[PDB]
């Protein structure tokens, strides 16, 4: 109902890690998208909803709307503090989730490879993915029922085979990651964070002026304001596999290709991250 | 063929009846019978001067006045009051609406002229105030509220229906 | 996943079933149980209460009254009695939406993953190289049944065999860390 | 009678490549049809309609030229490439939405146009939020097909 | 991939932005963003390029077509960077900005039911809530970041940076209508850190710039040759602009503290020609080593220019603006007080300072100057033949007794330029100054212009000298 | 302001037959310089009827008309057929909108009104046939902006404005 | 009859030729395969769809097709996928052609310049029925051809 | 499949049959009431008032009007005359 | 042997017979009978040049000129115009195909040269006007055959295939 | 602008180029630089007929000649062996486009009376015969190109685009 999404704002800072992120941005975004129409008279708002400031606040006077456009952008920038500041990490339930999954790959008798990798600068992964894209017009990769941002198997096991593949040459590639005829023998799994400093989401910005621009005279800047992955959060995900033929090459690997970037926009160092742990769980 | 008529609920009273109601057959558009009002007609670009409530066309598509249709014949002494249109049924913009109804209609609507003296500058108003969220409602509905003696006592949603709805635009000149 | 406001208890995402499915699993044990000896009159009843609410979104497991599941479909919940236990034997709740509304809400709770594929040399993503899979989320249950005929060998199967016999992978996307599944054999869970 | 999707999106279609003038609009558009189908099931349909209505920027105009093209022919979405690709998807869904009777054309043009029926249209788009979804991702994965073979590609 | 340089650099009072426009938030805080150095070395590109085109051709290229040239070095929406930046500023700390209390509920109450504008102001290590409404009530806040003295002196005294400050630090409040206090609480809490943000200024921002490459970029045409000049475009990037906002002021000034490289076949002269400015000396020694770096960019070991290929396009001068190297205006002073002359170009940019009150001395040459050299200015052409009388100067062609002529400005009718040059909120300014030095404690103000393409012509040494007098009152 | 003239450009043509007396001081708005007509205004709720054209009104929000808003009078002093509003131009549904103008007006739109016997049964209307957009270029834009046209006719851009913007929804009864 | 499994092998025969690639043939036999009986399950315009826009047919691709009508030493352009989707649509309108479905001057001034596709694609619209029925023969015997002639990846 | 359109009941699934597969049902019954004193009134009758709705799209038990079956096909359903006692025992009807 | 000639349908007035007297024989191409018009002939890379109804070659396939192909020799005058053209009737793009042509046709086109004075911008110019819709069958149809404007009530449909068939392009300089 | 004259490729030698000097400017239209042949114009409704082959002009439109554009002038003044239009390059139907090409161009084609006396009967040719690709070459690809095929290194990967691209139709007499 609409008065559910006029309360949608106050649901985040009360939970602060409780909600449905990716439902709760979504629903932000109808707000935001009739940012001008949410404010015409629609009262009944509480002394906690964050919508009166836009009433109260002024920042135009010969026009209506060039009022708004500006209270837009603020709503933008304060809902992008809002998500950073309230939903924070709690890396219990990833642990659980882990600690269990490792048990069950012993049982299925796979010798796994428990890595920890930790971000040093605001990372940016599945920055094309839909989170924030009905806002923001990036994302990141978000698994919407952990409630966590996470960096796909499928994104790791292509980072670390080009590595290989670069290094290693081709054969020897295919022959640890397969081809369209033989299997791979390598599997991971989605990285999830498990512990952070303070922050998991931070908001940032990208200005660009001269993009797709002929001359100095078609330049003028266009914000474009974003959630990024927080730095000093540790990212924890698994490698397993059955012969040891492969064990090598990954371990030796990993440490490299995480310092080099893991994730979008990493030619101006964002995705770089920092190898933590490593943990080698010999079948048998 | 049935005639009708088009009343609304305005925060004013200028519009009490201003009409015979009825035309000899209790047959109504505007129905309230399952869950609240139903088949609201809403006329567009109009607004009601708070004053003589007839609508004064505006070139505005923002202007905003919805109210019930019901049937019945329009004061024929008066004539100056209307303006006495014809469309198919499928012409006019209403709202919760019912089983569909797609033959040709006669429908007067109060019309005030534009009597330019001053300047048009219109404004919103919902319907609060509870001292008239009562009393006029039971007016306009007692034509077919005491027939709702039975559908107001354990049927009672309709007062919340006519905060909702009726958000029409007076003038307020 | 579940955006909902009025609960003591904040839920990040809830189960969802349809009467429609509830009822192929009442049909599985119906006919199984006439097609053997093996009657499982527990799961039946849990799933007859169940049932007889049916054309009404009911809640299980909690107290939710009403919801949006999915972003998009507001659901009002009426609350079946909080006695009647659970069959996911978990802590979250279980919604059971009437089949019009639950087949939406279903759909739209599958995973849906975009991947690409990037040109070695210039670092891009190649031409045609992007394509988007389907994924059905972690703790999903599916209900089957597993059937044998008297050969003195069944008799082993279902001794050794099926009890020795949790973890399984199943499906495509075995490297990308998709497919582990567990069974959850209903002689012991029941 | 009664069109089936694949019917109503070429007639759909036909309007809008027709409107679109410039071919950098179509392109555009092509992008739109693509990944605008996918972002339907991501973020549900009433989020993305409403992303939809916004990045299409309707101004007196453009809205203007909108509404012709419910009905005249010579209707051209005029202004900048990302605009009227917008604009030109928000005619392919309100299309959708009037032809199968889902939601009254008055009552759309009402909400795009004035804003205190745009409110109103929040709450109509989340009681018909079960009949939309059903049908209308079938519907926009034609006018992808359509598009992704009648414009060239970026 | 492999390290191919490192240059340890420091900045000057660099005015680094970020989402909140500020170079520290409530999360995290950058002196220096990767990005904007990515993307001014990139602007420095396009510019050292089309300065190579004219002195060798007389042609020019525009900007998406100098790019898509080199998008094999910097990356394009085709190709990924094969040059990617990695900024490691000293200090390496968390240092969010944190708003441990503000004790403000008075000026609450001097805001019930009335429509004021709050502004604030930092008098004397305190700060004031100036309700234009004559209440000019004091606040009690604390917060991190350690506001010394030098940059409340500082931004005062800067008529630029105090200019900019009028958005940070007011905004109206209705509040006729129905009000709140936990509702006004937060909109004057914020108003405060937005406000404070502004004061995280530094001088002497040391960071290193690595810069790595791939060895996986195959030498398509001119690899080794377009990536050695793009190292060039790098060098003037850092010896001419610096980072972060009002470059064009001198803030956020680049220097050079000591640079490395790790491949020699390819750095050689760029290590070299930067290891010359370690050890500046005298003034009009580096107004030599300017004009030394300039000309081996170009007809001295002239790198490969290879502009016979089908990837540039002239550009059209009625409706195109390219700005490139003019190696002539070009002045290096000597300086000893950074903040003063920090605070002085105020003094040679505004049209009423008292730098070309003198040099330029009427209104109108003024003016009409400042309009072609200063950037955009805001001209209010309601007033009477000031606007004529100055575009009198910057006609076309038409009686001149200063050449100030743009490419189609024309008289009696507005072409593309006429607008442009007078409504186009977003105009670099070609009158430029920086500060540069490092290890010998001798600053050395610069002052240049960049030469535009909508310029008809321009006198060279009138316009010259009165740069020269411009460096000369500006200390 | 003045007393203003609102004209239909919908193919007849005789009703700007009518149109009358000029800005009397310089009260063009409708600015037509290089890239063809600017500050269209657009009537929603009406149609022109195209026989006795003058704008009779209508319910449905969906029909329209679109023409010119010119200096003009009452077509001799004839106030039947016109309503005479005044609106301070913040409620003025411009389109193409170019510049700005002040905050009141003297608008005079032609007027009709039902006619029972009948239905109403609108239905839309483009324009086409490049003869018409000569019979209007050359009587309905020209005997009111005659002073260009050497100059803005083949660079003229108005014609791929009426054909594109000028469409309406005619009785067609 | 077999007018159609005669039909299927001169459309074959120029397919095969026009596909130079041995990736390329690889390709056209999975869509043989696949495509025959997507018009099985899912119908003729929803499949014809799916086709015309994997093919993505330009204005280089459509000249390369109305070509093939006539000459035989044209070829496709394009990689695996799309020279493979644009020979089964040329296939496909190789039988509207030769059974008088649809006017080959139509078909060939429809493929030509800009909008007229449009009208192909309506018109094909309403002859739906009447293809999906008159195919089914000759979509299969393409589908034994390429399972034949064209060997396995 | 079904989309219930033209109502407010909503269904998932429905049961549709045509007039040529109940033809040969009536042809069945026809024939083993001869050739077996067995008689099957209740069913032959049922089956004997839909024949007569021939001719036209008809659902038993339901209040329909219009339907889209298995996403593609429209129909226009008139309700049989009175009502049939269900031949196949299921709240979901029969077209 | 069989001669014939092209005359097309367009807005312009030139074409109204624009050729002397039909072939006397009682051989046609076109039938006008049931299905209102049959075996339209559509020529493509030509425009009309809105008046002087003549055929311009243009280079791209888009432009149209869909019209009547009738039996006749070009106003018995100078040949400085018609194409004079040869073909076997299985080289000409029909439309609306009826009872089978068989032998070979000499066909005579409104052929102009390409007048090199500026460039070709084609305009299509659909059909419209329902005034000029008659007097096209007024001035064209009713003449070709005589069996129509006499002894048919099928001039209803004449009436829309004008505006449903012919659909060309002009350069309209 | 350029005046570009366009040299159909068709088996025979009948193009014995008979045009004139090359660009005047520096452009062609058909390069043949890197990826092959490029911008190749495409006629339709011609035959070429290579009996001095000038584009018969068909109406069929399933006939087509191919072909390259260079600029050129109309064979020293006479101006009949040609068409000679003027088309603003939006409407030049290419293939295998390398780059932009402007707003403006002349295109000089060889062009033959209508070739009556005779049904056209025109038949598909292709383009095969080593000795007829060598021929080409050297004939129109090297007389007009004598500076490519030397800074290109690869020739005989462009030789098979004449016998792969350049189909036509002819008369066939």
């Amino acid at each position: 109902a609409i008065d559910f999404l006029v309360n949608i704002l106050e649901l985040i800072k009360e939970k602060q890690c409780n909600i449905n992120l990716f439902s709760a941005i979504s629903l932000t975004s109808i707000v935001y998208n009739n940012f001008g129409e949410f404010l015409s008279n629609n009262q009944s708002y509480s002394t906690n909803n964050p919508l009166l400031k836009y009433h109260i606040i002024i920042l135009n006077d010969k026009n209506k709307t060039k009022d708004v456009e500006e209270k837009r952008n603020i709503f933008k920038r304060e809902v992008a503090e809002l998500i950073s500041r309230n939903f924070k990490l709690d890396g219990e339930k990833v642990r659980n989730y882990f600690d269990s999954l490792k048990e069950v790959l012993k049982s299925l008798k796979y010798t796994i490879v428990d890595v920890e990798i930790t971000t040093r600068t605001r990372a940016l992964i599945g920055v094309s993915t839909s989170l924030g894209k009905l806002i923001f017009g990036s994302g990141i990769s978000f698994d919407p029922y952990m409630n966590l941002p996470y960096i796909p198997a499928s994104e790791i096991k292509g980072i670390v085979r080009s590595y290989i593949e670069g290094k290693l040459g081709e054969q020897e590639a295919e022959e640890i990651f397969g081809n369209e005829e033989r299997e791979g023998n390598v599997n991971f799994t989605d990285a999830y964070p498990t512990r952070s400093k303070d922050f998991l989401f931070v908001p940032d910005v990208i200005t660009p002026h001269y993009n797709g621009k002929k001359s100095e005279a078609d330049a003028e800047p266009r914000p474009v304001i974003h959630l990024t992955i927080a730095p000093k959060v540790t990212f924890r995900f698994l490698i397993y596999y059955k012969r040891e033929d492969v064990g090598k090459p990954i371990c030796d690997s990993m440490p490299i290709i995480l310092i080099r970037g893991l994730g979008a926009r990493s030619s101006v160092g964002y995705s770089l991250f920092e190898l933590r742990k490593i943990e080698v769980i010999k079948a048998a | 063929s049935t005639q009708r008529e088009y009343v609304f609920i305005p925060i004013t009273n200028s519009i009490t009846i201003d009409v015979k109601i009825t035309i000899g057959g209790s047959d109504h558009i505007t129905n309230i019978d399952e869950r609240g009002i139903h088949n609201v007609l809403v006329i567009t670009g109009y607004a009601v001067d708070e004053k003589n409530g007839r609508l004064v066309p505006t070139l505005d598509p923002c202007d905003y006045v919805k109210g019930i249709l019901v049937a019945g014949t329009p004061q024929q002494a008066q004539s100056n009051d209307f303006l006495t249109l014809k469309l198919p049924a499928n012409k006019l913009y209403l709202i919760r609406k019912k089983g569909n109804i797609s033959d040709d209609l006669k429908i007067y609507i109060p019309y005030s002229s534009p009597d330019a003296r001053n300047s048009m500058k219109t404004k919103p108003v919902s319907i609060s105030d509870d001292t008239i969220v009562n009393n006029i409602i039971k007016e306009v509905f007692d034509k077919i509220y005491n027939i709702t003696q039975k559908e107001k006592v354990k049927i009672e949603k309709v007062k919340e229906d006519i905060k909702e709805l009726f958000s029409y635009y007076a003038l307020e000149q | 996943r579940i955006i909902e406001i009025d609960s003591a208890k904040p839920y990040v995402w809830v189960y969802v079933t349809t009467y429609e499915l509830l009822k192929k699993v009442k049909l599985y044990l119906d006919s199984i149980s006439q097609l053997s000896n093996a009657s499982f009159s527990n799961l039946k009843n849990k799933i007859d209460t169940i049932l007889a609410k049916e054309g009404k979104n009911i809640t299980l497991d909690s107290d939710l009254k009403s919801a949006i599941l999915n972003e998009d479909f507001y659901v009002e919940l009426e609350a079946l009695n909080n006695k009647i236990p659970s069959i996911i034997n978990a802590g979250v709740p279980l919604l059971v939406l009437e089949d019009s509304i639950g087949r939406e809400v279903i759909n739209r709770s599958l995973i849906r993953v975009r991947r690409i594929r990037i040109d070695r040399d210039k670092k891009v993503v190649e031409t045609g190289g992007l394509w988007s899979e389907e994924y059905v989320p972690m703790k999903t249950i599916f209900f089957s049944v597993l059937l044998g005929k008297e050969s003195k060998e069944s008799a082993i199967f279902a001794s050794c065999i099926l009890r020795n016999l949790r973890y399984v992978i199943l499906g495509g996307k075995e490297t990308i860390g998709k497919g582990i599944v567990e069974l959850r054999w209903v002689k012991d869970v029941i | 009678l009664y069109e089936e999707d694949y019917k109503l999106a070429l007639e759909a279609f036909k309007k809008v490549f027709n409107a679109l003038t410039h071919y950098g609009a179509k392109q555009a558009f092509r992008s739109r049809a693509r990944d605008l189908v996918e972002e339907i099931y991501n973020s549900g349909f009433i989020p993305t309609f409403f992303y939809i209505i916004s990045k299409a920027e309707l101004n007196s105009d453009s809205l203007d030229s909108l509404i012709s093209l419910f009905s005249s022919d010579n209707a051209i979405l005029r202004g900048s490439d990302e605009n009227v690709s917008y604009s030109a998807y928000l005619f392919i869904i309100l299309y959708y939405l009037i032809k199968r009777g889902i939601i009254e054309q008055k009552f759309l043009i009402q909400a795009l146009r004035c804003e205190k029926t745009r409110l109103d249209l929040i709450d109509k788009l989340y009681n018909l939020a079960p009949i939309i979804s059903a049908k209308i991702r079938t519907y926009l994965l034609a006018i992808k097909r359509l598009s992704e073979a009648l414009i060239e590609a970026r | 991939e492999e390290l191919l340089m490192s240059l340890k650099l420091k900045a000057l009072y660099p005015l680094t932005g970020g989402y909140n426009r500020h170079s520290i938030n409530p999360f995290y805080e950058e002196l220096v963003r990767p990005t904007e150095i990515k993307g001014l070395w990139r602007w420095w590109n396009r510019v050292l390029f089309n300065t190579l085109a004219y002195s060798t051709k007389g042609k020019l290229y525009t900007y998406e077509s100098i790019d898509r040239l080199f998008e094999d070095v910097f990356g394009s929406e085709n190709k990924k960077s094969a040059v990617r930046l990695e900024v490691i500023t000293d200090e390496g700390n968390d240092n969010r900005f944190e708003l441990s209390y503000v004790e403000l509920d008075k000026v609450i109450d001097c805001l019930r039911n009335y429509k004021r504008k709050v502004s604030l102001d930092f008098i004397d290590n305190t700060l004031i809530a100036e309700i234009e409404g004559s209440t000019k009530i004091p606040i009690s806040f604390k917060s991190n970041l350690d506001i010394d003295k030098i940059i409340k002196d500082l931004v005062h005294n800067n008529k630029l940076l105090s200019f900019e400050l009028l958005g940070f630090k007011s905004v109206e409040i209705d509040a006729t209508k129905i009000s709140d206090k936990k509702i006004l609480k937060e909109i004057l809490r914020d108003l405060i850190t937005n406000y404070l943000e502004y004061f995280n200024i530094k001088q002497e921002v040391t960071f290193t710039l690595n810069i790595y490459l791939d060895k996986s970029r195959e030498h398509k045409q001119n690899f080794e040759d377009k990536l050695k000049f793009a190292l060039y475009s790098l060098l003037v990037f850092i010896l001419l602009g610096g980072i972060g906002r009002k470059t064009s002021r001198g803030f956020g000034s680049l220097s050079i503290i000591d640079v490395k490289c790790y491949d020699n076949s390819i750095c050689k002269k760029i290590e070299d020609l930067a290891k010359n400015f370690l050890k500046i000396s005298s003034g009009n020694e580096l107004k030599s080593k300017i004009e030394s770096i300039l000309d081996c960019i170009k007809n001295s070991c002239i790198d490969t220019l290879y502009i016979e290929n089908n990837i540039l396009s002239e550009i059209d001068p009625k409706k195109n603006v390219v700005y490139f190297i003019n190696s002539d205006l070009f002045e290096v002073k000597r300086i000893n007080d950074k903040e003063k002359v920090l605070a002085n170009i105020y003094k040679a940019v505004s049209s009423e300072g008292c730098c070309i009150k003198s040099i330029i001395t009427d209104k109108y040459v003024r003016k009409s100057f400042l309009i072609a050299f200063g950037g955009y200015r805001k001209v209010e052409k309601d007033k009477g033949l000031d606007i004529g009388f100055i575009k009198n100067y910057l006609c076309e062609t038409c009686e001149t007794v200063s050449s100030f002529n743009i490419v189609d400005f024309l008289l009696s009718e507005g072409s593309f330029m006429s607008d442009y040059i007078l409504q186009y909120e977003h105009r670099n300014s070609l009158l430029r100054f920086k500060l540069i030095s490092d290890n010998s404690n001798n600053s050395y103000l610069i002052g240049y212009i960049l030469h535009s393409s909508y310029f008809k012509k321009i006198d060279i040494k009138y316009v010259r000298c009165i740069l020269e007098k411009l460096t000369y009152c500006v200390i």
